[PDB]
């Protein structure tokens, strides 16, 4: 599908594909609509009833559907 | 609720 | 200051005074506008020339301002 | 689906359902999952040969997939 | 001793 | 301070300076950091008793600290 | 005849 | 709350 | 591109 | 005489 | 042998 | 640029 807001794919002087995140400044060789990386530390992965993750977060004793290494929920 | 996971105490 | 969106603060049955993110559905003990907690794995913190912190991801091999652990930017 | 993040459910006195935004703090009516509305001054709506909705802006003189009633793509 | 917070579900 | 997450200064052909959101997609001649513009349809301007600036929304019939021309906040 | 919708404080 | 604003049925 | 839709000169 | 800004795709 | 991407200054 | 920050293979 479309890049994310904020990302652009660029060619370097080797003809090589890459991407560039314009709202952090990054550069990076994985496109970002592709797609090991570990929870951080405190963070487990489990599954409901119905298959779908959700993320607990051991260091605040909470739980989430956003993933913390991404910002994207589960559910979407 | 479907916005929220099962809570920590419930779970852990 | 006001909360930042989507937080609001709550009292518990006993009194206390909690923290909801409705953007994420957790609730935490403290204050989100206070504010160990390990950057991610394979990242470090460096200062630029004028004491600005910066993050360094060697997953990636990339740098930025923004703070992996939360989102904001150190020039903020 | 879900409701949108920062977005909560509630009922009223007399029983009726309602819908808090807490990013904004504002209340409503509608569901905030359904789904007049006109655009604002100076904007136009075309589709691109595929159909796609997009958004003409003559104040800026520019173009986008965003709408600007929602800051949401006409492509997601 | 610690004590989780208390649960989106519970609360909200 | 700097431009906002996912903009860019250019330089066009005949030397002008002009801003790129990649977030939306546009382009503009003004600088984002700068900064009419009418409010939308049905919604006001008032003043809170310390003389902060909010918004009255006469089509839902709700308030918010959020111009809804920019998404910021009164309050930041 | 309309109605507005709770206020955040009185709700919230 | 100071995060929201006066209500609607308060100022209009 | 196809993140971008036509152009404003192209179109207006 | 007004002048549209450059075109996201001739520029970017 | 890896090989950081290119700096965003350099490309942008 | 202000905006981005040393380049990672100047730094590191």
């Amino acid at each position: 599908g479309p890049l994310p807001p904020g990302w652009e794919k660029r060619t370097d002087s080797n003809g090589r594909v890459y991407f560039v995140n314009h709202n952090t400044r990054i550069t990076q060789w994985e496109d970002p609509r592709s797609q090991e990386k570990p929870l951080p530390e405190g963070w487990e992965m489990r599954f409901t009833v119905d298959g779908i993750p959700y993320f607990v977060d051991h260091n605040r004793r909470t739980t989430t559907y956003i993933d913390p290494r991404t910002g994207k929920s589960a559910l979407d | 609720t479907p916005e929220a996971p099962p809570c920590y105490m419930d779970v852990i």
